[PDB]
């Protein structure tokens, strides 16, 4: 399956919100989770390499250390999605102060 | 809309990229169905997908029509705050009329 079983923003959308105000809430909320996942950082890497996609050819630096690890690749996507979401609200701002992180 | 309706909207579950593959799409469908089926007898499901670069409305959202308002209201309470592919599941109610007319939001 895909589903998940076991102090952020309320998970239910408040009562009356414009199509825009709602979009702002959900984006602001993802910005929240993405920041958390990158802080811990709690990535979404599966424990076993069975469900994982085939790995790309490994590339290394001068020390012989691999650069494109699973973790690096996955942390990239999160950083990428977070960036676009942050950038999405750049063409919105109600004078919303950028974090600059 | 104002209050509870018989249509549940799951949000922040998927990104357009995941929906391109037919194999993955069909899977996402039954996963949502089976989970909701625990409160289910659900009437229908709608997961709009590119069709890029049209960017058809409701894309990135998942709609589930329940048979009753009570059922739906119980589905949201249970599903809200959960994870989906490690993503936080956000929820709201949708106007059933809008939904039948395929005006997905």
């Amino acid at each position: 399956s895909r589903w998940n079983q076991d102090p952020g923003m309320p998970t239910v959308i408040p009562p009356g919100l414009t199509r825009e105000q709602e979009r702002a809430y959900i984006v602001q909320l993802q910005i929240e989770d993405l920041t958390r996942k990158l802080r811990t950082g709690d990535l979404g890497i599966p424990p076993n390499p069975e469900d994982r996609s085939p790995s790309p050819e490994p590339i290394y630096n001068s020390e012989g250390k691999r650069l494109n690890t699973r973790e690096f690749r996955t942390r990239k996507k999160l950083e990428e999605e977070r960036h676009n979401l942050i950038t999405e609200m750049v063409a919105l701002n109600p004078d919303f102060k950028p974090p600059a992180d | 809309p104002l209050g509870s309706t018989e249509v549940l909207c799951l949000m922040n579950m998927v990104l357009p990229e995941e929906l391109l593959d037919d194999e993955e799409y069909e899977e996402i469908v039954e996963d949502v169905r089976d989970e909701c089926s625990k409160y289910g007898l659900v009437k229908s499901i709608e997961i709009p997908r590119p069709v890029d670069g049209v960017e058809v409305p409701g894309c990135g959202k998942i709609f589930v029509e329940f048979t009753s308002v009570f059922d739906c209201q119980k589905a949201m309470q249970g599903l809200t705050g959960r994870k989906f592919a490690n993503r936080v599941v956000v929820t709201k109610y949708c106007d059933p009329d809008s939904y039948h007319r395929r005006d997905f939001w």
